[PDB]
């Protein structure tokens, strides 16, 4: 007999408050924990 | 005088005020889950007289 139980509950909200560069570091979520430091950058001086 | 994005842009009579605000915030919840199981059950029984 053999059993085995998998459960990754992984979750995330960021909050980025420039509006159309807002899109760009909160949806990079997708295996990149980190964001991007051009984006960063870029968010920034927007 | 109005200014949006290095544009300048007018303000109709009936319009109070109009400004881009960011107010952004996204959510994402992702789930993951598995479940395993096995049985498996040998029998065998001989008899000689």
């Amino acid at each position: 007999a053999a059993s085995g139980t998998q459960n990754n509950v992984l979750r995330g909200e960021p909050f980025i408050r420039g509006a159309g560069f807002i899109s760009g570091l909160s949806y990079l979520e997708l295996d990149n924990p980190a964001g991007n430091k051009r984006r960063y950058s870029a968010w920034a001086e927007s | 005088p109005h200014y949006i994005l290095n544009t300048r842009f007018r303000k109709p009579y009936n319009v109070e005020s109009y400004t881009p605000q960011t107010q952004g915030k996204y959510e994402f919840i992702l789930k993951e889950y598995e479940s395993y199981s096995d049985f498996e059950r040998n029998v065998t029984e001989k008899m000689a007289s």
